[PDB]
């Protein structure tokens, strides 16, 4: 997945959703586009 | 050295003007010597250092400006900034244009004038260099 | 005195130290109350002071006491000239054009200013409504764990605990962070000044 | 000025702290703005046995038998309050101290043991911004609990996260206005 910020309720049901769908036996992998290591705050635990 | 012509409107005394001709030295912020005339009677003199700054404080405004508005009272153009009321006192041979802020008595400058008896060749030479001014400004005007 | 104790908020940056300013000038005077950490003073202000002050104090200054007097009314760097206790304090604002300087002939009298300012309870009553919001919610705490124990974000997850722990071991190497009395810390902050109200 | 917890007493909100330091050279005592003073050991002794009319003792035990056992925690006392003086200096038995010392703009230990706590005063304030925001971990996992966890809410303090808004809503404005003298939070010594 690409994106350049986190855009987020909605982040309540996609954390639930990200979640089921990791434990069905899916990986996942994102960098943000701005470059350091400063957004990925909606993201910390979608991703493995 | 030079004289600058600078006639100071006195609302005190509407009938005898007073001509801040000054005669600076190479100097600004430091004393410069401010001479004065009326059209029978000349007050020139020599301003000292360290003594036009305690009047300023009287003033109680900026410094810096203070400076600026000596050359522009005391050069051709009374300042429209600061505006002092140019009341020349032949009373007491004491040029005093003052910007009485707050009612309150404010002294601008310490100037030691002195009266004399002829400068009638002195304002003839002034106002003759206005007007060669004027001249050399008309045929400036043609040429250009 | 009585234009000092009957005149009573931040914190200005003198030379050595920083202390709260707090004077109220008006048209009859001005005493600035600096609390140094070292010396209790008297500010006082009278037209006699002003006027010598203003007039003498440096050779190119001089001007009447109205002056100064109807100009702070209408109100950088700060010298010290102190003498440990006669303290002639200098307030180097931005007054008549110049920076301010002046004389004030000091801190105030001890009693009533030490009341006013050096004499609080109101931190410890914010740590009870603290603790309030605490005590109970870590019953309702309780009672979601008994509902369930599901948590999208169970990484940033912990135990209920009290304000005991910061009590013993926050209620140390914390308050020393600002406990010398020198410069002094910023003091800009406290407004919640409660003995001041 | 020798050595220099907090010990207070409640009397016309005077400067008067009941707080002494067990010393050698007389009385610390800050029951005082707070006077200092710096006495020989030997002059304090016979300074005492001299005052003491019925028996010589070591300033030692009077130092442990009046050091926090009677004033801090439970008949006119020897006030003598002129200009905030605290003379309790009578040879006689008032509520059982038997403490005879002759007691005699000072602001060297009201500046660093007064007028600091109000310079010490910033990071209590500093520590009650640390509880709330602390509080405000519980508030994330309530709200999920409550929006997601589908849990069951006591609804007593079901309450929005605390802030600067709620924080002068609950503050408690008559003790807003609190006594800053020396009374408690003796315990303020915190």
């Amino acid at each position: 997945l690409f994106t350049n910020e986190d855009n987020p309720a909605k982040a309540s049901r996609a954390r639930t959703k990200a979640g089921d769908l990791r434990d069905t036996g899916i990986f996942l992998d994102l960098m943000h586009l701005k470059k350091g290591f400063d957004i990925s705050l909606f993201y910390r635990d979608i991703i493995s | 050295m030079e004289r600058k012509i600078s006639r100071i409107h006195l609302v005190s005394e509407p009938s005898i003007t007073h001509f801040l001709q000054v005669s600076w030295e190479k100097t600004l912020e430091s004393g410069f010597v401010i001479t004065l005339t009326d059209g029978h009677s000349a007050w020139t003199g020599t301003v000292s250092e360290s003594e036009i700054s305690q009047e300023a404080d009287d003033m109680a405004m900026e410094k810096g400006k203070y400076v600026g508005e000596l050359r522009k009272a005391l050069l051709s153009g009374a300042g429209p900034a600061d505006v002092y009321t140019f009341n020349f006192s032949k009373e007491s041979c004491y040029f005093f244009f003052e910007k009485n802020l707050k009612d309150v008595s404010f002294r601008l400058g310490s100037f030691n004038l002195e009266k004399v008896e002829n400068p009638a060749e002195v304002i003839r030479e002034l106002i003759c260099y206005c007007l060669d001014t004027i001249a050399e400004n008309q045929a400036k005007n043609e040429h250009l | 005195e009585e234009l000092e104790q009957g005149l009573l908020p931040w914190w200005l940056q003198l030379a050595e130290n920083s202390l709260l300013a707090k004077v109220f000038i008006t048209k009859q005077g001005y005493a600035l109350l600096v609390s140094d950490l070292q010396q209790v003073w008297h500010e006082q202000v009278d037209t006699s002071v002003v006027s010598q002050r203003a007039k003498e104090l440096n050779k190119r200054l001089t001007a009447p006491p109205a002056a100064f007097l109807c100009h702070l009314d209408n109100l950088a760097t700060f010298s010290c000239d102190c003498v440990a206790d006669a303290l002639i304090l200098r307030v180097r604002s931005e007054l008549s054009g110049l920076p301010f300087y002046w004389n004030f002939h000091c801190l105030a009298s001890p009693s009533l200013v030490s009341q006013h300012l050096i004499r609080s309870l109101a931190l410890q009553c914010q740590v009870r409504e603290l603790a309030t919001l605490l005590h109970m919610k870590d019953l309702e705490i309780q009672d979601y764990q008994e509902s369930g124990a599901t948590l999208i974000r169970d990484r940033l997850k912990t135990e209920p605990f009290e304000e005991n722990s910061f009590l013993e071991q926050f209620m140390i190497e914390k308050l020393p962070e600002a406990c010398s009395i020198g410069d002094g810390k910023p003091f800009v902050m406290n407004l919640q000044a409660v003995t001041t109200q």
